[PDB]
């Protein structure tokens, strides 16, 4: 996260670490949606050209964090996976549309002051926040710039970062870039010429923009970190993928494979 | 708190009738520093 704060402890309950076991490294954020379900976006699980290609196995999830090393005694909890879910659709080959996976824990993680469920939208919910202006919220362990001198510079973030960010107009998305933009993705970010910035960045995929209603004072998580080019570059904006239009999917794997 | 149920618990797990409301904030009727920044933005039309 570029240009954002520290975030206050239990303020994200359902950030999830996705971790390499051998070596270990902190690859992506993720989610949690229930005691035995993590989401997050399908690059992070399968993208060959940049040593991409996890299997179960190969993969750790660290739950209810808040420094980025520092090990949290009878705070912190890990879970392996039973099985990882990626999008039928999903192809790494031609782009990055329909960027979502989802990941399921071999044992439930028991619930505390510091873990605990996202809810995922609902059809007037998404109708009602997703408009140009409306902020959202995006946490994670990612890189807190661009480039960075190692070890005498600083890019990794000490404890969990947060940042504020309203939505864009989709017109203004598409004409930001040559990238194609679907319909599965909805960008977000300041304008140039509005001062106050920021973005997520490398290491911040898989995590949640999320959203509060103020209709049942809930949180919601209405996107995925996606992708972007550079980091809070002007005129430029973070992408993330479209959760409630991905739903459908979410709902059959889930009463498929869940038991 | 009018949330409408979406899932199975057989296959979903536990968890959703009370999600989205931290423990350390919703749950004890405080606010995080900067969430009134989000609602303020929900205005509409
Ligand atoms: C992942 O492994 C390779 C790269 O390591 C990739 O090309 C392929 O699509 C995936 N599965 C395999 C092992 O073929
Ligand atoms: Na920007």
């Amino acid at each position: 996260i570029v240009e954002g704060s520290d975030a206050e402890i239990g303020m994200s309950p359902w950030q999830v670490m996705l971790f390499r076991k051998s070596p270990q490294e902190l690859l992506c954020g993720a989610s949690l949606i229930s005691d035995r379900w993590v989401l997050t976006a399908a690059h992070c699980l399968l993208y060959p050209p940049w040593d991409k290609n996890f299997t179960e196995n190969d993969l750790l999830v660290r739950i209810g964090k808040h420094s980025r090393t520092r090990y949290e005694r009878n705070i912190e909890k890990i879970s392996m996976l039973e099985k990882i879910y990626i999008h039928p659709r999903y192809n790494w080959r031609e782009n990055l549309d329909r960027d979502i996976a989802l990941m399921k824990l071999k044992k439930p993680v028991a619930f505390s002051d510091y873990i605990h469920p996202v809810c995922l939208p609902d059809r007037e919910t998404a109708a009602s926040l997703l408009q140009a202006g409306y902020k959202g919220r995006v946490t994670g362990w990612g890189n807190l710039k661009e480039t960075w001198t190692a070890n005498v510079g600083k890019g990794q973030p000490s404890v969990l970062q947060v940042v504020n960010l309203p939505i864009v107009e989709r017109p203004v998305c598409k004409d930001s870039t040559r990238i194609r933009i679907t319909d599965n993705m909805f960008c977000a970010g300041y304008k140039p010429d509005e001062g106050k910035r920021g973005d997520a960045c490398e290491g911040d995929a898989g995590g949640p923009f999320v959203m509060k209603s103020p209709f049942n004072n809930r949180w919601y998580q209405m996107g995925i970190v996606s992708w972007g080019e550079g980091c809070d570059r002007d005129g430029k904006y973070g992408f993330y993928t479209h959760v409630f239009r991905l739903k459908k999917w979410i709902q059959k794997v889930i009463d498929q494979f869940g038991e | 708190s009018e949330y409408q149920t979406f899932f199975n618990p057989r296959t979903f797990g536990s968890g959703e009738a009370d999600c989205g409301l931290r423990p350390l904030f919703e749950k004890k009727s405080l606010e995080d520093k900067t969430e009134r920044e989000l609602l303020e933005s929900y205005i509409d039309g």
